[PDB]
């Protein structure tokens, strides 16, 4: 019914298939995993030239082997990934070591529901000894491991494209511009590099900014 | 007696109700419409009917009564109308 | 919620409902006469099964501070106990002042617990506080929602509009002796169905020697020649 | 209806609405089968794939080195109670340096959900419990149900369609306490198979299997581990 | 009612607690219960339903031991049943460590009571929807039994049913001659009477489960051998 | 409700040829507030016929049977 | 609304809640009787027991609260218990609070304040039972006194409380307006005849538990079955 | 269960707090009108039973500290424990800096607990809108019009009863800033409260007065008893008969 | 009942000038000539006769036998010769006609005669004038046309092909043969609305109308809020073939209300009988049916999919030239001024729709007649923004 704990007559409990389609209102976002490394890529949105494309940001190094990408909530993606970083600093504190992606996501899941629930997807993206791997966690405090996911308000199309584009022993350079071409087919607009963000994971490489407007090297082929 | 149902088109029901509502307008089957069935999950029969129904609409729209080789705009007007059903 | 709550725009409709209830029965009317101050009260028990000096309407809050009430009893009684240990701290903190009629109009004021703080439920009674311990008498009425409203005569039962009424045409007036209480008695005579009696009305007086509930014999002497 | 609306809240014809709400949690999930035998206890749960691109999600939890849960339903309160069950194991290790009975957890569980049935704003925990374990009486299987009324069973099944595969393991727990492991195994591999409808087929990828014995503590066995299980499979789907 | 069973504090336009009122509905739901004051002890006796052969040997067992001397013999709910058992086994062990010595029956009973009571005074919990028989034995103080509805008091019992058919078990209890029979026929008694009531007539098959408390174990409250009241059941059945 | 129809008493017993017979099955439980003095008052004891009683009806239910 | 579903004021000036939980006692079918003499009170409850099977001797509805106080309980046995049990609480921490014993009368006046209290607020409700204390107190002679589900503590002399607690008190009124003293013998007979014309059974010495505080013998004697039987023959003579 | 209201509209709106400072215009009438050398208070005394014997010695107009004194238009209940709060937040001040409490920062902290009372959890609003006059340091003295919103204002002549828009167009047509002085400022507040309360020639016993003047390094606030007011009426009265016969 | 209606009138609406001019004053007279030549050409064709023929043959074989006592019934069923009739206080007669019989315009359900003695209906009354049980086309095709609305030249556009792919060019799609009964989802500020009524009025120019506004959350047990609306546009169909407007009813009788059982009714019938007329698989047509609202969130997922209601048009607010084009418009009736005070009023603007602009229009022209009577008031240059503040934009206590 309307009640944030009481269950639905028929299954499952309402208030949080409420908060799971707010990934719907959010902005589309795509990350493939590869062997190669994870390539995250989102699409800003800037209503008005105005504001400064460096303030909206989805994409957030949780740290210098996690990436993450929001769609949803902003709001609610700020706590997420603040308590992700708090996590992940306080487990190389207490181990002296790098968190696993998958730990760290377990936590965040765990953190999800414990007030309403949170409204945003994640897409977790890192190095670790099992290779670079991808995560999708979801507003309902549930976390899959991924090797090419899409998630928005368009994750149907973008998986649907993603799932007959990808192959199992792709590179960055092919995975970066299946993405792009994607995100373009998506979108309204073209990619601009003011507009499209763009992620790396490397396992020898900190996780840091598409070479910021020297990226058109990768949409120029697109 | 005898109760049944369906109202769950799979790949193969859905071209095949592509082909025959294809059989209808001025379009032809050299369009690469499977594509747009494995596109659409489970879209019925009614929307399938829609897309058609989509696609000769665009056709008009950009004033060709062709449709036999308008295919790549059949699959343009079919894939954006998809995206504006599942979110408009 | 869990307080004095249920205000809609322009409106205290718990409020007004409790004022409803107050309407109640009990006509208990008091007054301030220049001496000091009475609150007689009518005690119509059903049937003569009931016992009259088993429960009484007025109670002695401290030395010189009576207090007479109106419907919802068990409100009351909650609501003197409340008074009694605030007069008590009072006095305690600030020592030996004995704090009657410098504490009246104190003790009024710290009604506030009393329905500032309803209690989710507000209290159902309208009480009368009586003080002469500053030279000059103190008669005091807080109602469900408000606060004090320092009378000079008033009446809260069924009939309390007309029993006001008759206070003021019988001319509740000014320099009227200690013995206005004859008059509070016809006062109550009129909210009155039968023979009043000793044990059917009781009555407490506050003069500048203190406070005291007048004993069956001493009501019954003044309902006498009435 | 009203009378449904809340958990407190008790129907005039008997039974409260909520509780039996929430075990249609633990029927909209992925099926799961567990089975005990002479010295092993074995659980055998359907990795439901979200895509073919994601992974088949993770069923067949972990607690300790002679428990293993499956869950089979709102995996949000799924991972708390394998938390409190993991707490609650290691507790007994720290106290007195022995496994916690298996009965003494079940217990445990039933009175820890058995309040959010009675408690206003708490929803139950609508979470299928399959507990697989190895006390000292040999293997145990526990079922716990939302409804925290738990249940001891040679062989249960949970999930969407378990009907069937229930059906099967009491047509053939008669032959289940002398079965070798690789034998109750493919037993229990049977039973899963035959609650997905026949398209579906048993693939290293999307299935479990959690087995814990006298001498071999809890191990969760998956494609590569599986494999050596899942030949022979006999496959009428 | 309609309006008035939503809450338990609310009362109802007569003066009723229609949330007990349905409490007790799912008791009279459940399955049917049974305990005999044998001369000398206590004897206990449930029927079990198997819903599912799939389950191992008699478990989530209608009996419970409360203490030492103490068993709980219970019906309706069984995971709420299990939670007040739990209730009843920290009562006995608070009492036993303040007081010493054993709890007795009837201050056991009379303090579950007022917890279950104090359950259904409130609106956010829920009353209890369960009923139990607390059966003891001791040299001083003979044999107690006392039962408990979802709502109401602990009440002395010479013999007493609860569940689905109460009046029908009620009714053969008060046809057995009880106050002089050994605690052993009333084993065969309780089974006899649990038989008689309906067990696959519109249901599966039932199993039995008994309880001891006598002098004949010294107190000590436990489950009757089943190996050797196989043959109680035996003439049960005959 | 019985006491309803007692109190109904007072409907003019001088003047309406009304009485009210209570078949009950057994008098066990009958509210004994119920048989004072202005209650229904009087019972009469019927059970079980005896053996004489029994022969009686069983002659008269034989009667219409001419075989 | 919900001015007559939970404790608040109604809009015509009332309070439905506790009016109902009035008519709470007269639900349960009992009915009992307190009559205060010139130097005793002597209190007697009909003991309504259905089937033998029962523990007549652990039926009652009246209980001792302290060693001269004495109770009778009218309404629903479980908040008749917690009511029980709240007094003697109150008894026991008064007499430890306090040295001298705890007056009935003020033991009454704080059961009707918490009772007040439950009447106050919103969470819990209030509970049907209707309760009359008696008990010797010195300078005082006996003493009765009611307390009811509101917080209105009060009544004397004559005093009943049950379904038929109208008649039986319309009957002590002509009884009490009949001016002459109830020595200890015509107390006991008054009640037992007020509640045998309420309820013509004529009382078979079984089905009735009086209790008496005398004051040359204090303590709340429950008159044994040869008492009651004895003071039975008394009156029908 | 039963939630409170603390929530928005559709469009947007706090209609409860808006139904709230709309029924402070209902019932009671305050104003305050500040000149040089002198801010005075006027109030309307609504009820005026021959029964009572007026000892508080105030209803109205309230004294809240050394150098400031406020009136409430709210309702009586909620009014009491602002005024107590508002003394207990200002002696705390004294306390914490050995100062009288600035007049602005005094107003901004009730404001505050009743931005708070209207912002979180299910507590109704403060149904009292209350005037202050006061005297600092810093800027003189001062007039601050308060809302239940927690929306206060820094007035120089207003007022906040019922007739309040007539009251305020009223001091608008006839308010003169600098030419201000204390005794004029009476004649319009007494002019002003004679327009707003229908029965003409106001008993002094219907109006209740308090003025706050600065003695010689001192804040005096002098509430001005029965005969002054109608010395005050008497004057007002002749100036009324002359400027009506002059025509 | 109804099917046409006698249009006779409205006579040359086309008056150039619309103000006192020669050339207004000749086209009147031009106007006036004719009528006074058309009511003399009818009156001597009447008069002066073609024949004097008998009784017209009127008088001579059916007018007496349809005798001089009648009474009037309606006519309930049709038979090969005789027809079934159900006439006063419940009587059903079973007659032949043959006297003064008009079979087509008898119809079941219509008013006829009854000669009294011998029962047999002799006539019918086609007037009858009581087809009063739901009126929706007594506004039927309205008078307004482009020009009375200006300045929203994007969305007449839109509007005019989404509803000129019928009518104009309907093989273009029969040879793509869909036949898409789409309909317009119309967006705009609650500030407009009844120019959704305007711009709809550029397709009134062919064909008729039918609005549904407000209409009911359709608590009716039998629902047929939208199933009536399905027959009166089957109606239409049988007429020319009209659209629907269903401004308000589109956005609250089918709300995206996201409660989903429990929901007076409509979510369950209103929807689901729009969806089902909205298809053009079901119901044929040229009926587009005109979706307008002021709250573009609570589209209805239904109502979202432009599969089946396709041609989704926004209606943005007016820009300065549209602001300019409207006043124009507005104040052209009512000569404003002689100083033309146009863009002074407009330029500093903002959030000002339409009727506002027709607001502001009539009050301005209101002061003016208070008591500023000067023809072109002078004072109408700055009264003109005396009245376009006028307050009543929003008031909200202060909440700042
Ligand atoms: N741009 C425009 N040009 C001419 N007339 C207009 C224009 N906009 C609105 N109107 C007229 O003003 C009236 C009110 O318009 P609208 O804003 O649609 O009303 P509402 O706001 O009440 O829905 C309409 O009937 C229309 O005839």
């Amino acid at each position: 019914d309307r009640g944030v704990n009481t269950f639905s007559p028929e299954g499952r409990l309402f208030q949080v298939e409420y908060a799971i389609e707010a990934i719907k209102l959010g902005s589309t976002a795509i990350g493939i995993q590869t062997s190669e490394g994870v390539c995250l890529a989102v699409e800003k949105r800037i209503t008005s030239p105005l504001m400064e494309p460096s303030s909206i940001e989805k994409i957030v190094e949780i740290d210098a082997h996690i990436g993450c990408a929001m769609s949803g909530l902003i709001a609610d993606a700020k706590t997420l990934i603040d308590k992700a970083r708090v996590e992940t600093q306080n487990h190389w504190f207490t181990y002296n070591e790098t968190m696993t992606v998958e730990s760290v996501t377990q936590a965040v899941s765990n953190l999800a529901l414990q007030s309403r629930p949170f409204g945003v997807a994640l897409l977790f993206g890192g190095v670790d000894e099992k290779g670079p791997q991808l995560f999708h966690m979801d507003p309902s405090g549930t976390f899959v491991q991924c090797d090419a996911r899409a998630i928005g308000s368009a994750s149907e199309g973008a998986q649907s494209s993603l799932q007959e584009v990808y192959h199992k022993s792709m590179t960055l350079k092919e995975a970066i511009k299946s993405s792009l071409i994607i995100l373009k087919q998506v979108m309204e607009e073209k990619l601009n590099a003011t507009n499209i963000e763009l992620a790396t994971v490397q396992p020898g490489q900190n996780f840091h900014m598409f070479t910021k407007e020297e990226l058109e090297e990768v949409i120029k082929d697109i | 007696d005898r109760k049944i149902e369906f109202s769950l088109p799979d790949l193969e029901g859905r071209t095949h109700i592509f082909k025959i509502h294809a059989r209808s307008m001025s379009v032809e089957r050299d369009i690469r419409f499977e594509l747009l069935a494995r596109l659409c999950p489970n879209s019925t029969g009614a929307e399938i009917r829609s897309v058609c129904t989509e696609a000769g609409m665009f056709a008009i729209r950009a004033r060709r009564k062709i449709a036999t080789e308008k295919d790549f705009l059949e699959a343009v007007n079919k894939v954006i109308k998809s995206y504006a059903k599942f979110s408009a | 919620f869990s307080l004095t709550t249920f205000s809609p725009s322009g409106k205290l409709v718990q409020i007004e409902y409790a004022l409803a209830a107050v309407a109640g029965g009990a006509p208990s009317v008091g007054i301030k006469a220049a001496n000091g101050v009475v609150l007689a009260t009518e005690k119509k028990q059903k049937s003569i099964l009931y016992d009259e000096r088993s429960v009484h309407k007025v109670e002695p809050i401290t030395k010189h501070i009576g207090l007479v009430y109106s419907g919802m009893g068990p409100d009351y009684r909650v609501l003197v106990h409340r008074a009694r240990k605030l007069a008590q701290q009072y006095y305690l903190v600030y020592q030996e002042p004995i704090p009657t009629a410098q504490l009246v109009q104190r003790v009024a004021s710290v009604m506030q617990e009393y329905t500032q703080s309803g209690g989710v439920r507000p209290f159902g009674v309208s009480l009368l506080i009586c003080g002469w311990n500053e030279g000059r008498p103190y008669l005091f009425q807080s109602d469900p929602s408000g606060a004090y409203f320092a009378w000079k005569a008033t009446a809260m039962g069924k009939n309390y509009v007309n029993g006001k009424t008759f206070l003021e045409k019988r001319y509740n007036e000014d320099l009227e002796l200690e013995d206005a209480i004859h008059t509070a008695i016809l006062t109550l005579k009129e909210s009155f169905e039968g023979q009043m009696t000793e044990d059917n009305i009781e009555v407490g007086i506050c003069n500048e020697a203190g406070f005291r509930r007048l004993t069956p014999t001493e009501v019954k002497d003044y309902l006498a020649a009435i | 209806n009203q009378y449904d609306n809340d958990v407190t809240v008790w129907s005039p014809q008997g039974r409260i609405h909520q509780i039996e709400y929430a075990m249609e949690a633990v029927k909209q999930g992925s099926a799961t089968v567990g089975l005990k035998s002479k010295t092993h206890a074995v659980l055998v749960a359907l990795k439901r794939a979200q895509s073919e691109l994601a992974a088949h999600q993770k069923k067949i939890l972990h607690v300790d080195n002679h428990i293993g849960i499956s869950i089979a339903g709102l995996t949000a309160d799924a991972r708390l109670l394998c938390n409190f069950m993991r707490q609650e194991c290691l507790d007994s290790r720290f106290v007195f340096d022995r496994p916690l009975p298996v009965s003494r957890l079940v217990s445990l569980i039933g009175s820890k959900t058995q309040i959010p049935t009675q408690r206003y704003g708490r929803r139950p925990y609508g979470v299928g419990l399959l507990i697989a374990g190895y006390d000292d009486m040999g293997p145990h299987i526990f079922q716990t149900c939302p409804s925290a009324n738990y249940f001891d069973c040679r062989a249960m099944s949970i999930g969407a369609r378990s009907q069937s595969a229930r059906t099967y393991l009491e047509r053939h727990m008669s032959e289940f306490m002398e079965c070798n492991l690789n034998e109750l195994v493919k037993h229990g591999l049977r039973a899963l198979r035959e609650t997905l409808p026949a398209e579906q087929d048993l693939t290293t990828k999307n299935v479990s299997i959690g087995i814990v014995g006298k001498d071999l503590e809890f191990t969760i066995y998956d494609d590569d581990d599986v494999s050596p299980f899942l030949e022979g499979l006999e496959e009428r789907p | 009612g309609t309006g008035y069973d939503l809450s338990a504090s609310t009362f109802s336009p007569d003066g009723r607690v229609f949330q007990v009122e349905y409490a007790m509905k799912a008791v009279e739901n459940s399955s049917t219960a049974i305990g005999i004051r044998c001369k000398d002890g206590v004897v206990f006796g449930v029927e079990k339903l198997v819903l599912s052969k799939l389950y191992e040997e008699g478990s989530n067992k209608r009996l419970f031991n409360v203490d030492r001397h103490v068993g709980m013999a219970v019906a309706g709910l069984l995971a709420d049943a299990r939670s007040l058992a739990d209730i009843a086994r920290e009562e006995a062990s608070n009492f036993r460590s303040n007081f010493g010595y054993n709890i007795p029956l009837k201050h056991l009973a009379d303090r579950v009571a007022m917890y279950v009571h104090a359950y259904t005074l409130y609106s956010a919990v829920r009353p209890f929807g369960c009923s139990f028989m607390l059966g003891s034995y001791s040299v001083n103080d003979g044999a107690q039994l006392y039962m408990i509805d979802p709502s109401g008091v602990s009440y002395g019992y010479w013999g007493c049913a609860i569940g689905k058919a109460r009046q029908a078990a009620k009714t053969e209890i008060e046809k057995l001659q009880m106050k002089e029979m050994t605690c052993r026929d009333i084993v065969k008694e309780v089974a006899k009477i649990i038989y008689i009531v309906h067990d696959e007539v519109k249901d599966k098959a039932f199993e039995l489960e008994l309880s001891w408390v006598g002098e004949l174990t010294n107190g000590r409250h436990e489950i009757v051998p089943k190996d050797i009241r196989e043959e109680a059941e035996k003439y049960a059945k005959e | 409700t019985l006491m309803e129809l007692l109190n109904q008493m007072d409907g003019f017993d001088t003047l309406h040829r009304v009485k009210m017979i209570m078949a009950t099955n057994r008098p066990d439980t009958l509210d004994p507030a119920l048989l004072r003095p202005g209650r229904l008052d009087r019972k009469i004891h019927i059970d079980l016929p005896n053996e004489q009683a029994r022969l009686d009806i069983l002659k008269i239910h034989a009667g219409p049977i001419t075989k | 609304g919900f001015d007559r579903h939970i404790t608040i004021f109604s809009p015509e000036g009332r309070l439905y809640q506790v009016e109902y939980a009035f008519k709470a006692i007269n639900q349960g079918g009992l009915t009992s009787v307190a009559v205060r003499g010139k130097d005793c009170a002597v209190i007697v409850t009909q003991k309504k027991v259905p089937d033998k099977l029962l523990d007549s001797s652990t039926v009652t509805h009246l209980f001792k609260i302290t060693e001269n106080i004495g109770c009778v309980m009218t309404g629903m046995t479980a908040d008749s218990r917690s009511q029980v049990q709240r007094a003697r609480y109150e008894a026991a921490n008064w007499k430890y609070k306090y040295g001298y014993e705890i007056p009935v009368d003020m033991l009454c006046k704080r059961i009707a304040d918490i009772s007040q209290v439950y009447t106050q607020n919103a969470e819990m409700r209030p509970l049907g039972c209707c309760m009359i204390l008696i008990g010797i107190d010195e300078e005082q002679g006996p003493q009765v006194y009611k307390c009811d589900p509101a917080g209105y503590y009060c009544g004397f002399k004559a005093t009943a409380a049950g379904v038929k607690q109208t008649e039986s008190t319309s009957f002590l009124e002509k009884k009490v307006k009949k001016k002459f003293d109830w020595t200890f013998e015509q107390t006991v007979e008054t009640a037992i005849t007020c509640l045998s014309t309420v309820l013509s059974i004529d009382f078979k010495p079984s089905e009735i538990e009086v209790g008496v505080v005398t004051v040359e013998n204090p303590k709340f004697r429950i008159l044994t079955e040869a008492e009651i039987d004895a003071h039975l023959v008394a009156l029908a003579e | 269960y039963d939630s409170r209201t603390t929530i928005f509209s559709p469009e947007g709106r706090l209609y409860q707090v808006e139904y709230a400072m709309e029924a402070i215009g209902h019932a009671g009438t305050c104003l305050g009108i500040l000149a040089n050398d002198g801010v005075l208070l006027a109030a309307e005394r609504r009820n005026i039973h021959k029964l009572l014997d007026e000892v508080f010695f105030s209803e109205k107009i309230y004294k809240l500290n050394e150098d400031m004194a406020c009136s409430v238009a709210g309702i009586t209940s909620d009014a009491n424990v602002l005024t107590n709060e508002l003394r207990l937040i200002a002696q705390r001040y004294l306390l914490q800096y050995q100062e009288p409490i600035p007049c602005e920062q005094l107003v901004t902290a009730l404001c505050d607990i009743k931005q708070a009372y209207t912002q979180f959890g299910g507590k109704r609003p403060f149904g009292v809108s209350l005037l202050y006059i006061g005297w600092d340091k810093h800027y003189g003295f001062q007039l601050y019009q308060s809302d239940p919103s927690g929306n206060y204002g820094g007035w120089k002549a207003t007022c906040i009863g019922n007739n309040s828009a007539a009251a305020v167009s009223m001091l608008k047509q006839d308010y003169k800033e600098g030419e201000m002085t204390l005794k004029s400022a009476l004649a319009l507040a007494i002019k002003v409260l004679n327009k707003t309360m229908d029965v003409s020639k106001l008993s002094a016993e219907k109006v209740e007065i308090a003025t706050l003047t600065r003695e010689n390094g001192k804040t005096v606030i002098r509430v001005l008893k029965q005969k002054e007011v109608e010395q005050l009426i008497k004057k007002h009265e002749e100036e009324e008969a002359k400027a009506e016969r002059e025509k | 009942k109804k099917t046409k209606g006698p249009d006779a009138a409205s006579k040359l609406p086309l008056v150039t000038p619309h103000t006192q001019c020669r050339l207004k004053l000749l086209k009147l007279e031009r106007i006036k000539d004719y009528l006074l030549m058309e009511e003399e050409f009818i009156r001597n064709q009447e008069q002066m006769k073609p024949l004097e023929e008998k009784q017209e043959e009127e008088r001579s074989k059916v007018d007496d036998l349809r005798g001089t006592p009648m009474s009037v019934g309606t006519l309930e069923e049709i038979i090969d010769d005789h027809a079934i009739v159900s006439t006063s206080v419940g009587s059903e007669h079973y007659v032949s006609i043959l006297s003064f019989v008009d079979k087509d315009l008898l119809e079941p359900g219509c008013s006829v005669l009854l000669n009294h003695k011998v029962h047999a209906v002799i006539g019918v009354l086609m007037d009858d004038t009581d087809p009063l049980v739901t009126v929706m086309k007594v506004e039927k095709a309205p008078q307004e046309t482009y020009a009375d609305i200006g300045g929203l030249d994007n969305q007449i556009q839109e509007i005019k092909e989404s509803v000129e792919l019928p009518l104009t060019h309907p093989e273009y799609y029969e040879e793509m043969g869909i036949k898409p009964p789409k309909g317009v989802i119309l967006y705009g500020p609650p500030g407009t609305g009844k120019t959704l009524l305007a711009k709809a009025v550029a397709n009134q120019t062919s064909a008729t109308f039918l609005r549904v506004v407000g209409s009911e959350l359709i608590q009716k047990y039998l629902g047929d809020g939208p199933k009536l609306v399905r027959e009166l546009f089957r109606v239409a169909e049988e007429h020319a073939p009209s659209i629907v407007f269903i401004d308000e009813i589109d956005a609250i009788g089918t709300k995206r209300y996201d409660s989903n059982s429990g929901g007076e009714r409509e979510i369950q019938r209103t929807m689901l009988e729009l969806l089902n007329q909205l298809d053009g698989f079901d119901s044929r047509g040229d009926v587009k049916v005109i979706m307008a609202t002021n709250r573009i969130e609570t589209l209805d997922p239904a109502l979202i999919r432009p599969g089946r209601i396709d041609r989704k048009i926004e209606f943005p607010l007016p820009d300065e030239k549209t602001k300019k084009r409207i006043f124009q418009i507005h104040t052209s009736r009512m000569t404003l001024a002689d100083d033309v005070t146009l863009d002074d009023l407009i330029m500093a603007k903002d959030d000002l729709s339409g009727a506002d602009i027709k607001a502001i229009c009539t009050e301005a022209g209101l002061m003016a007649l208070r008591e500023r009577r000067m023809k072109v008031t002078n004072e109408d240059f700055k009264k003109s923004k005396e009245n376009v503040l006028y307050k009543k934009q929003e008031g909200t206590p202060e909440g700042l």
